[PDB]
């Protein structure tokens, strides 16, 4: 009965911007606090950020400023904000409900399909 | 015994005063101004004007801000450090030295390809002898790295004269001809940048038979944070661990008469940082519906907890606790062999039998078996 799912990847010039966002239908989203997780190959998924309840964050400080998490509870979204994306920023980026950070967290997790995002020269 | 575990603060997160690195072009950059990286050295320095840790508020000991130690044994009051060096130089010619600042007519290069140079060679850190009297201790929050560096064109720096610059030059008089931080060479040229590359680092804790707690600093970079791990090795004292929201890896070797407790109230709320401290929330919601016992691994939410030694023990258990309210604590029973674990609400018998109900309900919003369930009045 959960749904999530994200929008807004594609191919994307080194330097750009991009605003991703996630659906999530099935449960009261303003009850959970919510991550963006992405994945390349041949890594483990990396965690980027968790917005809690009350729109306070917590996240990677390596994703600081570039990467920003925001939540629109009215219209069941999330959203990632994404700025001067680089060809090492390529991968596929997904939802999970929840705060999910190790990587057994994160692939037990409730999350969506993902949108992928390129970055290349 | 449950009182204490019952019995078992504002300090920042990593690299408030070492500097948090940022991602610049794919690679980490601690710091990129020449006097920024002068005042890391300036930092490092005060490991020698202070020791190793500081204590704080007279009451807990803090490790130097991204100081290297690679082991802490309270049995023999000593520290050992990790690998903090720096890349080397090579080749050059014509040095001169006038007044302190060095002089090439051709200028040395750094280089990847030969041994790089220990810093805390030049600190001359002391590691033996330390006062271990405080028991509640934050754990350090640095691994092992060599610093990649770079050098500039940067003028009016030769008159900067600090501990750091004293330390660089230590440095560059203790490996003479393989660093020089600040030259003259046709232009006044500096050090402008470091980039540790981190090294997979686990620090060893050598536990004594006594009360010892234990803070987990909170290092918010995924790359540092996912280098370290903590091994502690029990001798059958009393042991507590305020786990960070922001998780590292850690092993248990498990001593006969451990008694274990690791403080998960972090792990179970909601997390911000503000004026470079942790900020808690309320509970979140099933953050432990899916906890994992086995007899030589738990898992609570973000939290991996490994276990060696004697992980044969059927009678043991261990502990974790949580505030439920400002007057009402959850202590979560577990016998990792029995892959089990049962409930204890601890708090004042008028308090807590009035809001019985709400504490109930609170556990099951955690995602927690409320069926079995024991219950301590103060």
């Amino acid at each position: 009965q959960v749904q999530l799912v994200e929008s807004g990847g594609g191919l994307v010039q080194p330097g750009g911007s991009l605003r991703l966002s996630c659906a999530a239908s099935g449960f009261t989203f303003s009850d959970y606090v919510m991550t963006w997780v992405r994945q390349a190959p041949g890594k483990g998924p990396e965690w980027i950020a968790t917005i809690n309840t009350d729109g306070s964050t917590m996240r990677d400080d390596s994703t600081k400023g570039r990467f920003t998490i925001s939540r629109d509870n009215a219209k069941n979204t999330l959203y990632l904000q994404m700025t001067s994306l680089k060809p090492e920023d390529t991968a596929l980026y997904y939802c999970a409900r929840g705060r999910v950070i190790s990587a057994s967290a994160i692939r037990g997790a409730v999350r969506g399909p993902g949108t992928q995002v390129t970055v290349s020269s | 015994t449950v009182a204490s575990i019952v019995g078992i603060f504002l300090l920042p997160i990593a690299g408030i005063s070492a500097g948090i690195p940022s991602l610049v072009n794919n690679e980490l950059i601690l710091h990129d101004k020449a006097t920024s990286v002068v005042n890391y050295f300036n930092h490092l320095s005060e490991s020698k004007k202070y020791g190793p840790l500081k204590t704080e508020d007279d009451k807990i000991l803090v490790p130097i801000d991204d100081l290297v130690i690679s082991e802490i044994d309270f049995n023999n009051n000593s520290i050992k450090l990790g690998t903090c060096n720096i890349l080397a130089m090579e080749g050059g010619s014509g040095h001169t030295v006038t007044g302190n600042i060095d002089h090439f007519f051709s200028s040395p290069s750094i280089s990847s390809h030969i041994p790089s140079l220990s810093i805390y060679s030049a600190i001359g850190i002391e590691t033996e002898n330390l006062d271990f009297s405080k028991k509640i201790m934050m754990l350090p929050n640095a691994p092992s790295r060599v610093f990649w560096w770079e050098t500039g064109a940067v003028p009016g720096l030769r008159s900067l004269e600090n501990d750091g610059t004293r330390l660089l030059d230590s440095i560059r008089d203790l490996y003479p001809g393989k660093f020089y931080w600040r030259f003259y060479a046709f232009f006044d040229y500096a050090i402008t940048t470091l980039k540790p590359v981190y090294e997979d680092t686990n620090i060893k804790i050598k536990l004594d038979k006594d009360t010892r707690n234990f803070i987990m600093p909170t290092i918010t970079t995924n790359e540092i944070r996912n280098k370290l791990s903590y091994s502690f090795d029990g001798a059958g004292g009393t042991y507590s661990l305020l786990l960070s929201s922001y998780p590292i890896s850690t092993n248990i070797n498990l001593s006969k008469d451990d008694l274990w407790i690791f403080n998960i109230d972090n792990e179970v709320r909601e997390i911000s940082i503000e004026n470079g401290t942790i900020k808690k929330g309320k509970l979140i919601k099933d953050v432990l519906s899916k906890i994992d016992i086995n007899k030589n691994k738990l898992i609570i939410g973000n939290q991996t907890i490994d276990f060696s030694g004697d992980i044969d023990n059927k009678d043991r258990y261990i502990f974790l606790t949580c505030e439920l309210d400002d007057k009402i604590s959850l202590i979560i029973e577990i016998n990792l062999v029995a892959k089990s674990y049962s409930l204890l609400l601890s708090g004042d018998k008028n308090y807590l039998i009035s809001n019985l109900s709400n504490t109930i309900e609170k556990i099951n919003t955690l995602g927690l078996d409320s069926k079995n369930i024991a219950y301590n009045y103060t």
